């Protein structure tokens, strides 16, 4: 058996093999942790489970990235934030319940509203700055 | 193909054509959809990326897929006038009068945004 298996025991002698782990357990292979501090992709713990953070959270240093697998539990955005969720980009007129959403990054990237007028994007929240 | 999925619907959004390429290329599901209900399909459609457009279609993207909203990627490409990618949709199968939640066709947007072109596009194609 593997020594990452617990106590229990397990079917074969690897780490994807056990009965039930140890520690921790990523797509039912046991592994001594997540990836929380350090590796590719990072990761949080949910019943004693390595789940990946969602790809538009930046990954953290000596912290963790994120708390669950949603765009809105990322410790920080890698890109732009639109509301609660880390995007890659502000809206391109992407339909919401009432039409199409533009907007643009601020100098936080954070994403604001476009002027009621704007059809093809802006820059600014003011009407000259359409486009 | 979930992981691949989220990372799909950013470059879509983003219009990293190469992005989605390769992550087709490697198995990304095609169908995914974000927080609105938006699929790949969608978010290429809005921000008018015409071969992103044809290599989700091209990987199996359901041309018909609905949002939270009951919009149809044809839908998103009337409101803002991508009118060759409004072409390229109906080429592949999506429903011409296919309706949102206030009863309207692609037609119907054309036409309450004065955009005759797409009005016309739509007569002659359907």
């Amino acid at each position: 058996c593997d020594p990452l298996c617990s106590s229990g025991g397990c079917w074969g002698p690897g780490p994807g093999q056990c009965l039930s782990c140890r520690n921790y357990s990523r797509g039912g292979v046991c592994v001594t942790h997540c990836n929380f501090l350090n590796g590719e992709p990072r990761e949080f713990a949910h019943e004693a489970e390595c789940f990946s953070c969602h790809p538009e959270c930046q990954p953290m240093e000596g912290t963790a990235t994120c708390n669950g697998s949603g765009s809105d539990t990322c410790a920080q955005c890698a890109h732009f934030r639109d509301g609660p969720h880390c995007v890659s980009s502000c809206p391109h007129g992407v339909l919401g319940a009432k039409g199409p959403i533009y907007k643009y990054p601020d100098v936080q990237n954070e994403c604001r509203p476009c002027h009621e007028n704007c059809t093809q994007g802006c820059k600014g929240p003011e009407l000259q700055d359409c486009l | 193909g979930s992981d691949l999925g989220k990372k799909l619907l950013e470059a879509a959004r983003a219009g990293q054509d190469d992005e989605v390429r390769i992550l087709m290329a490697n198995g990304a599901d095609v169908n995914a959809f974000d927080h609105n209900g938006s699929t790949p399909l969608h978010l290429a459609a809005a921000i008018g990326h015409l071969e992103i457009v044809e290599v989700l279609l091209k990987y199996g993207a359901d041309v018909n897929a609905e949002d939270n909203w009951g919009n149809t990627p044809l839908h998103q490409a009337a409101w803002v006038g991508h009118l060759e990618i409004v072409e390229v949709l109906l080429k592949n199968g999506a429903d011409v009068n296919a309706q949102d939640k206030f009863g309207k066709t692609a037609f119907d947007i054309s036409i309450d945004n004065g955009n005759e072109d797409l009005a016309e596009i739509l007569q002659k194609l359907n």
